[PDB]
């Protein structure tokens, strides 16, 4: 559809891209006994090659002119499992991640020798912290509006 | 005089300074205000001779950390063995030496690397291994995983026995300063009970297990119906079936008519015409000899009973006309100061893993060795960089020692000071005969290619034209060809293939050694080899006798071993420690090694190697075409690395593709040092302030002020991204070439 | 030939002089900081740029300063 | 104060060595160092090797500045030996340099004149882009 | 200048500490000198020395 | 090839040229005094803002494109 | 061509990042806030404040002409 | 070569290349005006970049060219 493309359940270079494979492993099968470990393994890697081409078909993702998936990062509503859904989690995730960071310099910063906190972890206070910062947004975006996110006294000098 | 010494319980085990990071050093133990803290402490973490000064407290830590050391090796050790002994094809390789691929290393089915569990043979899938450990249980005798097993544990054990040991004498019974500089009875204690009872004791395990269980093995029976290795210990008549010379007991030995042990203890040159190695009715001999050898030898020094030599009125009696004082003040040298042995030590265990990686490839000390191409080859170049780095190590340590411990108020002893008092010339006439064998060396390399390019062949080096034949070689072949006849009379044969005389030895298709050949081509590389030594030893000697003082800095030895420069004045002196000279050479040597591990690798593949065909016909790998296409610098651009390199880099979808993903890893570490190895501190320094803002204006600034890296951490981390990229390559290279076409 | 200078910060702390490896830095009384105690450099003719002397001082950025200029034998480091 | 005159003092004892005088000494400037010794002691040289100084006077020429100025602060630190240097031209013309008014640099003396003081902060000289076509640099000032 | 114990902020345009603040530990009360206020810091420079003394007129925020 | 290869080089080396001489002019011929709040003032002004966020434009392409290549291989 | 596009953006990125980092810290920076009175190229400030070796514009420079020969590369 | 090592290993070897042409007969009739010495850092570092480029022009002219007008495409 989009760009030029197929969808990957009717494309006839997928097909190819599928037995070739197939055939190139069931070769390397043919060489050991039907009960034996190297037998069992690829077998098993068999199973995970048909398992893994019957649901990029499902998806909906569109193949190329050679047979391979190509992703649509464009905003398409068809296509939102590829980048904006990830997407999302991943921003989630790493937003957790510099907020209780950024909360645990905070906190650390008001103490006695705060760059002894820093080589010597406080699991409690760390793991205090981590266990907050599940809603991040709504704290991130409470500190904006409430004028408390940024300073305006920065040290930086240049004569 | 010589005796025990102990101080009972000087350190109390405890966690105290283990909460502490920095403890060691007074100067860190504060705490981390800036993150150049983090660094140096790794850094001299390990300078056991710069937290404290007393030699006493020096060598307990040392000692210990030996033994450490020790533990470490142990497990590793086990490591091996326990992977042999349960994910390896070992017993299936028994069965067929010749067509089954050596593996003992398995990967699990995550995320597709599945695939590299290739197909080695003997119904196994699993990574095909070149550490050439099979080739050393066979020739051992092992013949089943479970002897294999127990040895594991085994290992174990010792690890633990070591750790326990370096607790011990650091925490409950640690010696003192006055034991461990008996260096006498040390020496004695190396030499007669270290080296010749541990050579005895294998001459033994030899002589009773390892001949007759591997003479069944090259009789063709199944490694199974094989006698267990004690049932020839307890009977003297299973064993003497193959070597009667047992029937007649242990008497010849006593009566010196051991002149009957010939069956059993031989001296034959030559190979194993079935194994392609040496016989093993040799390297018993040879271990028997070995053994008394060093056993006699171990009584020289003197020791508390009256006699014996005393390594200093044998020092101070060699002083002639031409050397001042003689080898006065020597003994004060190397029995008051750690550095002035590691650096002996070093040098010397680095030539010799040199020695060591020259002999086996030409003297195949294990069955089915000299047959599997890619375990002979990584034997060579591993043992080949080891020695490389041992040997640059000896000199940077001699630069520590020359540094801070060498004082002059004890040593007027003209030997060391004579030769101090004329580095001007010392390095003068190294730099200009480095300069004359740059020349005489690569201007030739030029000439050829510049002759091959202007279409005048006829005016090249080669062997059809003008020939530069290296006859000292040639002669020293010819002479070793002719020594069983001689100048060697018992000697059945000579001493290696390599050598012109003898013939050729197959072990079921390709061929083990034959004579080598020696043309233009190898004297052009020869000579190549001595001038890259020779600018090697320019650079660490020039910075060993420059590290105290020079004409530009007058006094460099106050500013200590590592520092990065006095100043951008007088005109410039970047660079100038003897830290930086090590740095120096540290690449100077990854070229010399690089290029002789070329050299082999391209000369086995193709004057040597090869698989014979009937009627004798032999066809070696890439087809002889050394002689005539590496006189230019071409030649060695598509010939040796556009040829060769056809393997790895089509390597995807095989069972050898991570070598094809680690080429371009180590392209791009090699690469990534360049960063460091071109710039400098200061635009970093400033640069790291305009992050530090972005910081400051949403309060994440850091308590521990981001410095960036010292001048000298930068080289350091240049030069070892650079060595790893290099070697990382070279190793995925020759790998994925001598896997797949060997 | 290089030129050294000396700012109105200098607390005595007498380090300059006693790192410069030339006799470039000498004291010389100036009542000002606490001691009546400066820096001075007389002999600029002779440092050769080892700027050994701001590695040295304890100041906010710096009271002694070197700026390389013309080069000569001296300031070079020769000796041949 | 009157500077110290050169004399005919002896010199330490030394084998030789390869990092000495050069043409640089008989065509330019060299430099010569004295001090006094009250025993026989093992002295490093700065040019690579040992000598032994002899009791009394001792004289030594060397072949820089930094040279005399390293050994001179070696001797006042571990032997507690003052000492003083020159530096002759070919012409045989000496002038002495060290201790130019018998108090080394670091204690301070009356009748010293203060050269390069600057009556400001580091932090206020001009920008080198008004002082252009003008040959004050921003310093001199 | 100041009083002992204050919090005072650098204003020093060529001051690692430039627009950071400080406690003065004791200000000298000569009658000649030209940067009376010692000021400790808690971050060292890249020097990595921390105490430093300035002018009056040269560092006051409160 | 050679036209196109030649002129992106010359233009490379321009391009450096440009702000070499660009870095020339505010060492040796600023006037910080004439120059008073202009926007070459504001730009002098808030310089550690413009390093910070092209220092972050190119840690995010060169690790995104460097990860997706190499998950690729 | 989407990834070498990209490769060409951090490139691109990378090299103005350098040269604007020199042409504007080329008047002065907190490791030496009198940059503008040593002049465009030197070699340094000495070892000491931790090492301020390539500091100068003219290195800015040099270290960009490899980012720049890597782009058109 | 000219961009790892630095300075300071140059000039203490020329100072003993000096020492050995000083010290031998029937060369010390010649006779240098201008004392041998180390290149510059700024030189250094110059003198580098120019034959990096130099390098990294040349064998990819030579390549670009060779690889297509031996083919043409
Ligand atoms: C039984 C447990 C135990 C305990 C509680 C201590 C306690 C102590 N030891 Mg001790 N020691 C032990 C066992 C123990 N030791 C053993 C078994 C050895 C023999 C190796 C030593 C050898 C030893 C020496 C030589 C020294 C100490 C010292 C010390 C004191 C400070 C240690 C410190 O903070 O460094 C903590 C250090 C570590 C946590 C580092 C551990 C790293 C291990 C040893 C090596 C692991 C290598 C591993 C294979 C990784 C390789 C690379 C990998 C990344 C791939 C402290 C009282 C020091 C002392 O008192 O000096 C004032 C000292 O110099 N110990
Ligand atoms: C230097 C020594 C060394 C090295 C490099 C390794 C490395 C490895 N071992 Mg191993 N091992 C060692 C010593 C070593 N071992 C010793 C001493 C023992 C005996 C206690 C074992 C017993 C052991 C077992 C039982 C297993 C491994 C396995 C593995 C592999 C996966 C380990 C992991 O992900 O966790 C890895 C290649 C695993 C493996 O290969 O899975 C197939 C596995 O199952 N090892
Ligand atoms: C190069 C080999 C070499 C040389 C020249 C010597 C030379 C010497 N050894 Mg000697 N030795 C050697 C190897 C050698 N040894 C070895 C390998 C061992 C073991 C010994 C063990 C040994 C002992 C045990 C003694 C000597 C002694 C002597 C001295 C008296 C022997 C003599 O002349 O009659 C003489 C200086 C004797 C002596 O008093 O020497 C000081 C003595 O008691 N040696
Ligand atoms: C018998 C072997 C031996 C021994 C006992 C020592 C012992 C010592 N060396 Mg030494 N050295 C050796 C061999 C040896 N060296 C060799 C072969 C070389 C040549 C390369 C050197 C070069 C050398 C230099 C240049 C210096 C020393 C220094 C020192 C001292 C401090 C070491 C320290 O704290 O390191 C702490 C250890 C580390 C910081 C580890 C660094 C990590 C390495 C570089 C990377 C390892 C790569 C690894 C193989 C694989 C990488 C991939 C993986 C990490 C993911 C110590 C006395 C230093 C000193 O001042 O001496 C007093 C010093 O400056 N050594
Ligand atoms: C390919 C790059 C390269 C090359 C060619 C060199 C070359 C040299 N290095 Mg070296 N070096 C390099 C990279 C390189 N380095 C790098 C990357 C490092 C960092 C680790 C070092 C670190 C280093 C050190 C630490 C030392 C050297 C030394 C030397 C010299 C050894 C003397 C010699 O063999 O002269 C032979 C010279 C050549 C073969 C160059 C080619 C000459 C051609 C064939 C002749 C041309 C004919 C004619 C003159 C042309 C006229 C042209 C005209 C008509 C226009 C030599 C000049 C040593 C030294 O100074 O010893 C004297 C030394 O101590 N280098
Ligand atoms: C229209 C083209 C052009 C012109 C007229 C100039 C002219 C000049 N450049 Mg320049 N330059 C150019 C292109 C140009 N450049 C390009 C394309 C680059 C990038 C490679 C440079 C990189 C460059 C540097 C790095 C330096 C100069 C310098 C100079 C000045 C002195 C040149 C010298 O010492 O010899 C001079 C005003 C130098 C200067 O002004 O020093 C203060 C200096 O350091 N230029
Ligand atoms: C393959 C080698 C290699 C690699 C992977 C890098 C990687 C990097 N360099 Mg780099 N660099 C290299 C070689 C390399 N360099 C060489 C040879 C030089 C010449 C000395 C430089 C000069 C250089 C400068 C001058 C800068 C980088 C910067 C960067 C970073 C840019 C951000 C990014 O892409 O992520 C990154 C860490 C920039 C940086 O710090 O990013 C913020 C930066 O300012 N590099
Ligand atoms: C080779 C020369 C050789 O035979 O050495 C012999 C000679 C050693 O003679 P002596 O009898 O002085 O030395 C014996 C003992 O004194 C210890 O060396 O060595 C020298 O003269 C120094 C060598 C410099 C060699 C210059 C090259
Ligand atoms: C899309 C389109 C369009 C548009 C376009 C445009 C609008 C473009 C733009 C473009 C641009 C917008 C470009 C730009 C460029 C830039 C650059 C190239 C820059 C550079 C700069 C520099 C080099 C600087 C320097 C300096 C300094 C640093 C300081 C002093 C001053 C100076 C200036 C010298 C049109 C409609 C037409 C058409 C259609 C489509
Ligand atoms: C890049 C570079 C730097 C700067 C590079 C630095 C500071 C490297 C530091 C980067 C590391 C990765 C920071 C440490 C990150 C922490 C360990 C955080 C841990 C948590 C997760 C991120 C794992 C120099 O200081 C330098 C000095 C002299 C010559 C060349 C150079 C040089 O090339
Ligand atoms: C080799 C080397 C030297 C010594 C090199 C010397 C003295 C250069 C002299 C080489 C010969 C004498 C000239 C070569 C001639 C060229 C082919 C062209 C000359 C210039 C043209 C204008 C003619 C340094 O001084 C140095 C300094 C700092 C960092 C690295 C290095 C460095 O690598
Ligand atoms: S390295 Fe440090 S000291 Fe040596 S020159 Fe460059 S900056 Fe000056």
């Amino acid at each position: 559809d989009v760009a030029g493309l197929t969808p990957c359940k009717e494309s006839k270079g997928f097909a190819k891209r599928e037995k070739q494979e197939i055939k190139k492993l069931e070769s390397r099968l043919k060489l050991y006994a039907p009960d034996s470990a190297p037998a069992l393994a690829l077998n098993a890697t068999i199973e995970k090659t048909k398992r893994r081409f019957a649901f990029y078909g499902n998806e909906g993702l569109l193949c190329g002119t050679d047979g391979l998936p190509h992703l649509i990062v464009d905003g398409d509503q068809a296509h939102l499992g590829e980048f904006v859904y990830p997407g999302l989690v991943f921003l989630y995730i790493a937003g957790w991640i510099g907020w209780v960071g950024r909360a645990y310099l905070i906190d650390v910063r008001t103490s006695k020798k705060p760059t002894e906190k820093e080589i010597i972890i406080d699991v409690p206070l760390a793991l205090r912290i981590m266990s907050k910062g599940l809603t991040w947004p709504v704290a991130a975006i409470g500190e904006l509006r409430s004028g408390k996110l940024v300073e305006k006294s920065a040290n930086i000098t240049v004569s | 005089e010589v005796k025990i010494m102990v101080e009972k319980d000087p350190v109390k085990t405890s966690f105290e300074k283990w909460a502490k990071p920095g403890h060691f050093s007074r100067t860190l133990a504060k705490g981390p205000n800036t993150t150049t803290w983090i660094w140096n402490l790794h850094a001299d973490a390990h300078d056991f001779d710069s937290h404290t000064n007393d030699l006493e407290e020096i060598s307990r830590k040392v000692f210990s950390a030996h033994f450490g050391q020790l533990a470490v090796i142990f497990i590793w050790l086990s490591g091996m063995y326990f992977h042999g002994a349960r994910f390896s094809n070992y017993e299936a390789w028994l069965s067929d030496p010749t067509h089954i691929k050596p593996s003992a290393q398995v990967v699990w089915p995550i995320v597709g690397q599945k695939i590299l569990n290739g197909d080695v043979g003997g119904g196994f899938q699993g990574i095909q291994i070149t550490s050439g450990f099979f080739q050393l249980w066979r020739a051992s005798g092992i013949t089943s995983e479970l002897q294999l097993y127990t040895t594991a544990i085994g290992g174990l054990i010792f690890a633990a026995l070591m750790l326990f040991a370096g607790w011990f004498h650091y925490h409950k019974a640690a010696p003192k300063l006055a034991w461990f500089q008996n260096v006498e009875s040390m020496l004695n204690h190396h030499l007669a009970g270290l080296l010749g009872l541990g050579s005895l004791a294998w001459a033994g395990h030899q002589v009773h297990v390892s001949l007759p269980i591997n003479r069944l093995l090259d009789a063709g029976v199944d490694p199974k119906e094989i006698p267990l290795p004690h049932e020839f210990i307890l009977n003297r008549d299973l064993l003497a079936q193959l070597y009667p010379s047992f029937s007649k007991g242990l008497t010849p030995f006593f009566t010196l008519n051991w002149s009957e042990y010939s069956d059993f203890l031989t001296f034959r040159g030559g190979l194993n015409p079935v194994t392609g190695g040496l016989w093993l009715t040799d390297t018993a001999h040879h271990h028997l000899a070995i053994a008394v050898l060093f056993l006699v030898a171990g009584h020289m020094y003197r020791t508390n009973f009256g006699i014996g030599h005393s390594m200093k009125e044998i020092l101070e009696a060699h002083k002639g006309p031409f050397t001042g004082e003689g080898h006065k003040g020597l003994y004060e040298i190397l029995t008051t100061s750690w550095h002035a042995q590691l650096a002996i030590n070093l040098a010397m265990l680095g030539s010799l893993t040199i020695i060591v990686a020259h002999h086996m490839y030409a003297m195949p000390p294990y069955p089915y060795l000299a047959t599997d191409y890619a375990t002979q080859l990584s034997l060579f170049t591993h043992h080949m960089w080891i020695g490389g780095f041992l040997v640059v190590g000896a000199a940077a340590h001699a630069a520590i020692f020359m540094v801070r411990d060498y004082d002059p108020t004890t040593q007027y002893n003209n030997l060391l000071d004579r030769v101090l008092r004329h580095r001007d010339a010392i390095i003068s006439h190294l730099n200009w005969v480095c300069i004359f064998l740059g020349f005489h060396s690569f201007g030739l390399y030029i000439h050829n290619d510049t002759m091959s390019a202007l279409g005048r062949p006829q005016d090249m080096f080669s062997d059809t034209a003008i020939q530069l034949q290296p006859v000292f070689a040639q002669w020293i072949q010819n002479t070793h060809a002719l020594a069983p006849s001689l100048t060697a009379p018992n000697a059945t044969a000579s001493t290696s293939l390599t050598w012109g005389g003898g013939d050729l030895v197959a072990v079921g298709g390709k061929v083990a050694l034959l004579p080598i050949p020696l043309g233009t081509a190898d004297f052009l590389v020869h000579h190549i080899h001595a001038f890259t030594i020779h600018v090697t030893v320019l650079i660490l000697l020039k910075g060993v006798l420059f590290a105290r003082s020079s004409r530009l800095i007058p006094d460099k030895a106050n500013l200590g071993f590592r520092f990065p420069c006095d100043g951008p004045g007088r005109g410039g002196t970047c660079q100038v420690s003897a830290w930086d000279h090590v740095f120096l050479g540290l690449f100077w040597m990854y070229n010399a090694i690089s290029v002789v591990i070329f050299h082999f690798s391209w000369k086995m593949q193709s004057d040597v190697w090869g698989s014979i065909s009937d009627q004798g016909v032999v066809t070696h790998i890439t087809g002889g075409n050394f002689a005539q296409s590496s006189i230019t610098i071409n030649g060695w651009l598509r010939d040796f690395l556009w040829a060769q390199a056809s393997q790895v880099i089509q390597s995807y979808g095989s069972s050898l593709s991570a070598y094809g993903l680690l080429f371009l890893g180590a392209h791009f570490v090699w690469a990534f040092s360049l960063m460091f190895l071109f710039s400098g501190r200061g635009y970093w320094q400033e640069l790291i302030e305009s992050i530090v803002w972005a910081h400051n204006k949403l309060k994440v600034a850091p308590a521990i002020q981001p410095r960036a890296l010292s001048i000298v951490q930068g080289r350091a981390v240049g030069v070892a991204h650079y060595l790893l990229g290099g070697i990382a390559t070279t190793w995925a290279f020759f790998l994925a070439r001598i896997i797949s076409v060997g | 030939a290089h030129s050294v200078k000396i700012y109105d910060t200098c607390i005595g702390c007498t380090q300059c002089v006693r790192a410069c490896p030339t006799d470039v830095l000498e004291m010389v009384p100036w009542d000002g900081c606490k001691a009546s105690q400066i820096a001075s450099a007389p002999r600029t003719e002779d440092c050769v740029g080892c700027k050994r002397c701001e590695s040295a001082c304890p100041t906010d950025f710096l009271s002694v300063r070197v700026y390389l200029g013309a080069e000569t034998t001296r300031s070079m480091g020769l000796a041949y | 104060t009157p500077p110290t005159l050169n004399a005919d003092t002896p010199a330490p004892i030394f084998g030789g060595s390869t990092g000495g005088l050069l043409r640089k000494a008989q065509v330019e400037e060299f430099y010569v160092i004295t001090w006094e010794s009250p025993k026989e002691q093992i002295f490093e040289m700065p040019t690579g090797g040992a000598a032994i100084m002899r009791s009394g006077p001792n004289l030594l020429k060397l072949a820089r500045k930094e040279q005399c100025l390293a050994l001179g602060a070696r001797l006042r630190t571990k032997f507690k030996i003052q000492y003083q240097f020159y530096r002759v031209f070919p012409n045989g013309e000496v002038q002495y340099l060290h201790p130019k008014d018998g108090v080394y640099p670091e204690k301070v003396n009356a009748g010293r004149s203060p050269v390069g003081v600057n009556n400001r902060s580091i932090g206020k000289n001009a920008n080198p882009a008004e002082l252009k076509f003008a040959h004050k640099q921003a310093y001199d000032l | 200048g100041p009083k002992r114990g204050s919090i005072v902020k650098v204003l020093r345009r060529e001051s690692y500490w430039f627009n950071d603040t400080g406690k003065v530990v004791a200000v000298d009360q000569a009658p000649g000198v030209r940067y009376p206020v010692v000021v400790r810091f808690d971050k060292v420079n890249y020097a990595g020395v921390s105490t430093n003394n300035y002018s009056p007129d040269e560092l006051e925020a409160a | 090839a050679a036209l196109y290869t030649h002129h992106q080089y010359i233009a490379g080396f321009i391009m450096t040229g440009a702000f070499a001489h660009g870095a020339i002019f505010f060492i040796r011929d600023y006037n910080p005094e004439q120059n008073k709040d202009n926007v070459l003032a504001r730009m002098l002004e808030h310089k550690e803002a413009i390093i910070s966020h092209l220092s972050w434009a190119s840690l995010f392409l060169g690790f995104h494109t460097l990860g997706l290549y190499v998950h690729n291989d | 061509d989407f990834l070498v596009h990209h490769a060409i953006a951090l490139g691109l990125h990378t090299t103005t990042l350098i040269l604007v980092k020199g042409a504007l810290d080329a008047r002065g920076s907190k490791l030496m806030p009198d940059k503008k009175e040593f002049g465009y190229s030197f070699p340094c400030d000495g070892p000491g404040r931790g090492g301020t070796c390539d500091i100068s514009a003219w290195d800015a420079f040099y270290l960009a002409v490899f980012w720049m020969l890597n782009t058109i590369g | 070569m000219f961009l790892i090592s630095w300075r300071g290993y140059w000039q203490e070897l020329i100072e003993t290349l000096a020492w050995a042409h000083e010290r031998t007969p029937l060369a010390n009739l010649v006779r240098w005006k201008d004392k041998p010495v180390a290149l510059s850092i700024v030189q250094a570092r110059l003198v580098g970049l120019a034959h990096f480029s130099v390098g990294y022009i040349f064998t990819y002219a030579a390549f670009l060219i060779a690889s297509t007008s031996g083919k043409f495409g």
